[PDB]
């Protein structure tokens, strides 16, 4: 079938992981685990579809308000998340974060707030403060089994007269928490009661490992809302910029479309991104299932090795991602010492945790979306660098 | 007022096979929150629901049409179905629905559940053809409904495809019962029984089974072969060959060749004219088609097997099967494209005569007769105001805008 | 060598010209001349380069602050416009209009003005008013030979205390006027004197027919300025969204880069757009020269046919574009009658002139960037529809 | 103060060949606004410009270095070249440059042109190595200069590549004279003459011609083969084979193998130490290298043919050819990486001794000696304030950062 147990070079292709030391490191001869793409080649169906769109030759203006694009999106939702969508509400955007920022500019003024769950994805802070909107964070709490938002503190935050938007990352990043039906119910009710619109970033929707399925925002969605996503992380094609979303209250959908086409002139899509998304959603299910199996095997290998090297970790593989958010606090080790040991004694770049702010102290973020050959070296390096500084 | 044809369980199962395979599946429907039956049109799922419902009395029924896509009318009809299921028990919410003194469907449903909690017996509510709803507000409110309904209630939704009801939530908590397309198809034994009960010549069972699979057990396909053989158009296998794997477009020209051309031209005109009506009874028939033995005409049509179905046992209201109905509409918009506006006007005035201004408005705007709406308004301003058909009013005039200006000068 | 005398189908490829009647027409069975791309297939060098980037397979994150991208841009400028650039001032953007809008948001407040020359490109009004900045137009005047901006009125406009930006389209659109050295000198001096920054949109820089060549903004540029362009119109690849520019006063370049990467999350480029631009600029010169010859032949054929059918037109081919901005005012004909005759009696869609506002009354805009087979039908249709309504 | 080595025309006339065609091309340089000479380093274009300048007296010269990339120093040196070309005629702008009472380079140049218009004789200004300028303000001001200069002035710019001077504007109006890379290369006859005048063994023209083309007529290539044959390293064709089509990297290791290893180690140390100096005279040599017969050492080096060139006929100032100079710098940063800071300090204090605080600052920040800058400051606060070297002061502090923090405390 498919083979993921092979290394593609990725040298000399301008890629931010293998071709650029700064600022991931300084030695430039490291094994990189810092950036959150996957080392795999995308699905052969997407490649063949692009190859066939290339033989056409002409690359004139194209339209995204298609009929095959929307049909493919609806088919993906129905057969992979058992959710039905009104395909006349799907909108296009260059990137997920662009749509997030546009909606923030639309559903709030300057100086008002945007709730997020921390440790949050990096770019969320950039998008929120770049528009001069204040971040209002709510910390997930790790305990016995996974991470748990405390609805008391969340409701206390939402009650503020300034909080207008809730930027929900589902599945969460980097913890990998998949929200349960009950959590989504309560969050939606609280948001509706306190007049807070919701933006649901769901770009990780496909990489779920738990036995409970991820639940879409639209099923619990009320009034104005938005569900933004892309097949980039799922199929490893972020180099073909393109994202889609679902905005409701057609007045808001229309305001967004006006801003996208008129004010910022971004309406012309990338015809190859649409070709990739169509081919992926209509024929990329076997490839994606094989990849899911492989990524779960990698995560469980990490868990075995680590929990066997230091019996007092008790690390469980995350609910849904291919990014291990390792908690090293039960080892009483200092992170700067660990980072120096990793860089110099071992030559392995592993993104530290304090870059996520204060909630990240004591963690590391290990990209597991790579062939096992590389993962073995990475985890051996981490184990050695821990022992050598313990 | 409420069109009775929309609030009654279809009947007239003169020759319907009954299969436990599906009735047994539905037997436990009280333990769940929602019974979702989905398949392309012509499955016979609606016939099964009517069968399953013939053995209950505390069960409301609600057939949908595109006009239901407005929210106030939707609420009115839904509360009507609830009353029929509980025998007038929910009076307060009924008056709130008739007087439109509710902020939003969710508040109306909260009030309904206050009253619903008191009822202690199993309750059932059937909503037919949910795919015709495209209003997101209605979807939202129906999700709220399913989330907050009392446990003795069970909702039954018949649809063409997966609806936007928050189904994944229910599937997670095992509160959902589904009967998909595959289960609804006729098996070999059922096809044998069907061709036995309906045909003049008996068919060997294997031959019926061969007809059964090559058409995928699709019910309306079987009905087509049956009625074709009734007139002895073909031997069965030839018609089945004509029908095997037929798509929407080829179904149309098949209908054109085999069902329209094998009747007399008078009945053809009757069908093409009557098609534009949503629900038909004797009065509307005799008004639009001019033929006076209207009830005679309808009952004889139903005898001929042309996809006309009653909507109550009293034999009062009738409806076409949506496939055949839409086909007849599209064919009439050509064979009689010239005679459309006067026919729409006759239908509209006949509707108003029976006391239903809303269908009159629909058919009038279909005709494009401004002064027709003018007369509808000065003829029922009393009921339009006392029953507050205000969104009806705004859409109608807004949908002759220079003539509509009237609403401009009314706006200030 | 190359062959442009052939018709590519372009049916079923989502293209806004051949697949979408609305709102270019209503009959949907027309010969379309409305949208400003070219019916040609792009250069075989670009196609081969994309094809070779596809066989790699991996489409992870990429970087535009490359060394081959910048080298190719500098080589293009030096060998095609005899202008040297500091390649460390080149910035990237998703589209030209996006960069225009970002700079407008940066170099002015709300309610201030943006000078443009009318008849202006359509999207300029959208970008300027979408940001709630008032347009302050200056009308070119057609006379004996081409169009002439009157520096008296221009200076009168610039003197306003509200005018802050000048959006210079060079070569102009749709008139096709190429600014002379003297014009550029005087405009730059006037702008500098009255404290107006300049944004030079130069996306047509390569399609120049006159004997005097195109002079970039940078040679006359001072203080804060910007020169935005792309190889999209030149090589007919707008379906691979990507544009570049040169911003000066490194504070402004940095503010723009911050807005592009941080606030709007658009920094990840389209690796295939960069591949296309590199291949085009390093190897696409023979193809471009052949295409230049062909387009000039098409424009002169139009001129011959028209000026021979109505001797009182006196139409000269434009200075630089492949869009004929035909002036039909010397025929005293009504444009709505002409448009109805073109749609119905002839089945040829030709963009009317009044869509450019009031300055466009009496003109039509005929896309000449097509094989001659189609151009013959188009011009025959226009001649017939004129005669049949004369 | 102004380093004289930067304001004087190089004057070496030993084995140089006279190229008449290029001089003819330059003969009409007064009719134009700009004479642009561009080629990779080692072309000999600078030698041609000096040859073209040996026959004029009213011609200023200005050699550039990376330190010129600051604007005030640039203006000072440029006005100095103008004075040398007009013999002190422009006094007002000179005092404005020395007192830095100008808003911007454009206003200074406007004042200069006021004075420039009065002069009635042809004027010439040579700016060497313009590729070292990367300041956009300087580019802008030089474009203004070229646009507004009086017609009797002609600007000559020597550069590695096309500069940002608004050249297309001039090319349109035919006010530009170019001498590109191709014209500057030595032809066959010129190569014959060159090898004749410089070698101890006569070279057949065809063999010289083969050596001429296979190295593309590149001047410094020829000089390399010549000096190699002077020590009788090789027969000429073998060295040419070693040099044919050589890139930057292979030029480096060639220099390492053939020019550095074929001298005595004392001279090697002398070269490697002296390389870090921009312009060298006897005092700086005897200070840094410790060898006391400094002028003797420099003149004997220049005799040996190691790319040392005078900067005036008085034999006072010397400079390395930028290729060989940068090579020696990169090699010294390894062979003597340990001895760098004390050498930088000696150079800095020797510069300050001669009255030039700016080069002292440069070499000190190269050494990384904070208290060295402290002493430079308390030793020349009088000249730093009276000659207003304030931007020098601001930059230097960031590169004694705690002292810079004290400067930040001074900031308020
Ligand atoms: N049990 C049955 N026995 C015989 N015929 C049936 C049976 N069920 C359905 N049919 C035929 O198939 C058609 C089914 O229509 P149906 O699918 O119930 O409409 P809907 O679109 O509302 O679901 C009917 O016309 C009926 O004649
Ligand atoms: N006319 C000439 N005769 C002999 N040798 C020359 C002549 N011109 C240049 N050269 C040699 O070539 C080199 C040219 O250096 P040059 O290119 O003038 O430096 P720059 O980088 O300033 O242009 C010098 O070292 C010189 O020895
Ligand atoms: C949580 C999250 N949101 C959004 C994005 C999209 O970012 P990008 O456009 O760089 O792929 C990613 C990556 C992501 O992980
Ligand atoms: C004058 C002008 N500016 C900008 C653009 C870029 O627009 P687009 O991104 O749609 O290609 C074009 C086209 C154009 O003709």
């Amino acid at each position: 079938m498919f083979d993921f147990s092979k290394v593609v070079d990725r040298h000399g292709t301008w890629c931010t992981q293998w071709d650029y030391v700064a600022d991931r490191f300084g030695t430039a001869d490291l094994l990189p685990f810092t950036i959150s793409d996957m080392d795999f080649a995308t699905a052969p169906c997407i490649i063949e579809a692009l190859n066939q769109r290339l033989m056409h030759g002409v690359f004139g203006y194209s339209r995204w308000k298609n009929d095959e694009f929307l049909a493919a999106i609806a088919h993906w939702f129905s057969t992979q998340h058992y959710t039905a969508i009104d395909s006349q509400t799907v909108v296009y955007g260059p990137s997920v974060i662009y749509m997030v920022s546009e909606l923030i500019r639309q559903w709030s003024e300057t100086g008002e707030g945007v709730v997020i769950h921390t440790p949050a994805y990096d770019a969320f802070y950039k998008a929120i403060e770049g528009n001069q909107r204040t971040v209002m964070p709510v910390a997930l709490e790790k305990q016995a089994d996974g991470w748990f938002c405390d609805m008391g503190k969340l409701e206390a935050v939402l009650a503020k007269p300034e909080c207008k938007i809730m930027l929900l990352c589902s599945p969460q990043n980097p913890t990998g928490k998949v929200w349960t039906c009950d959590e989504l119910e309560i969050m939606a009710d609280l948001c509706e009661r306190h007049g807070v619109r919701v933006i649901s970033d769901e770009i990780h929707m496909d990489m779920v490992w738990g036995e409970q399925p991820h639940i879409p925002w639209s099923n619990v969605a009320r009034g104005d809302w938005a569900l933004l996503t892309s097949g980039s992380k799922s199929f490893n094609i972020p180099a073909l910029t393109g994202a889609y979303g679902i905005i409701e209250n057609s007045s808001s959908r229309d305001a967004y479309l006006s801003a996208l086409k008129g004010r910022d002139g971004l309406s012309s899509p990338s015809v190859l991104a649409l070709t990739a998304h169509i081919a992926a959603y209509q024929q990329g299910a076997p490839w994606l299932d094989a990849l899911r199996i492989y990524l779960k095997d990698n995560l469980t290998y990490i868990a075995d090795k680590m929990n066997a090297a230091f019996p007092e970790l008790n690390w469980q593989i995350p609910q849904s991602t291919y990014l291990a958010w390792l908690d090293l606090r039960p080892l009483n080790i200092d992170d700067n010492a660990l980072q120096k040991a990793l860089i110099e004694q071992e030559k392995v770049a592993i993104m530290p945790g304090y870059t996520y702010g204060e909630e990240g102290r004591g963690f590391v973020r290990l990209n597991a979306g790579c062939p096992r050959s590389k993962l073995e070296k990475g985890v051996a390096g981490l184990i050695n660098a821990i022992r050598a500084v313990r | 007022m409420l069109i009775p044809s929309k609030l009654s369980r279809p009947v007239r199962l003169d020759h319907t096979v009954v299969r436990e395979r599906l009735l047994a599946k539905l037997s436990g429907a009280n333990n769940f929150r929602l019974a979702l039956i989905t398949s392309p049109a012509g499955y016979g799922k609606t016939t099964l629901i009517s069968q399953w419902a013939a053995g209950k009395n505390d069960i409301g029924w609600y057939s949908l049409d595109e006009g239901d896509n407005q929210q106030e009318r939707f609420a009115s009809y839904l509360i009507a179905a609830v009353q029929q299921a509980t025998n007038g028990h929910c009076a307060i919410c009924e008056t709130m629905a008739q007087k439109r003194q509710y902020a939003s469907l969710t508040s109306l449903f909260a009030q309904l559940f206050i009253e619903l909690a008191e009822w202690h017996s199993p309750l059932y509510l059937v909503i037919d053809d949910y795919h015709l709803i495209t209003n997101p507000v209605i979807h939202e409110s129906m999700r709220f409904f399913i989330r907050h309904q009392p446990e003795n209630l069970t909702l039954v939704v018949l649809s063409r495809n997966l609806p936007q009801l928050g189904i994944a939530n229910l599937r997670v908590r095992d509160q959902l019962l589904e009967i998909g397309s595959q289960q609804l198809a006729f098996t070999h034994q059922e096809a044998n029984e069907f061709f036995d009960c309906r045909l003049s010549s008996p068919i060997e069972a294997a031959e019926s089974s061969r007809i059964c699979d090559d058409v995928s057990g699709w019910a309306t396909a079987l009905q087509l072969i049956a009625l074709s053989a009734r007139q002895n158009t073909h031997s069965a296998h030839k018609s089945a060959r004509r029908l095997a794997g037929i798509n929407a477009s080829h179904l149309s020209d098949y209908l054109v060749d085999e069902v329209l051309d094998n009747v007399d031209l008078a009945t053809r005109h009757f069908l093409l004219k009557s098609a534009i009506l949503r629900s038909m009874n004797d009065a509307l028939i005799t008004r639009v088609t001019g033929e006076e033995n209207g009830q005679m005409r309808l009952e004889e049509i139903e005898r001929q097997g042309l996809f006309l179905q009653r909507m109550d046992d009293t034999g009062e209201w009738f409806c076409y099967h949506p496939l055949f109905g839409n086909f007849l509409r599209q064919r009439c918009q050509w064979e009689l494209a010239a005679e459309l506006p006067e026919i729409h006007r006759a239908a509209a005035e006949s509707w108003m005569a029976q006391g239903f201004p809303s269908e009159a408005i629909h058919h009038a705007l279909a005709a494009g007769d401004a002064l027709m709406l003018r007369d509808i308004l000065l003829n029922h301003a009393w009921s339009l105001f006392n029953h507050s058909e205000l969104s009806l009013l705004e859409e109608s005039l807004k949908a002759n805008p220079a003539a509509a200006i009237a609403i401009a000068i009314i706006e200030v």
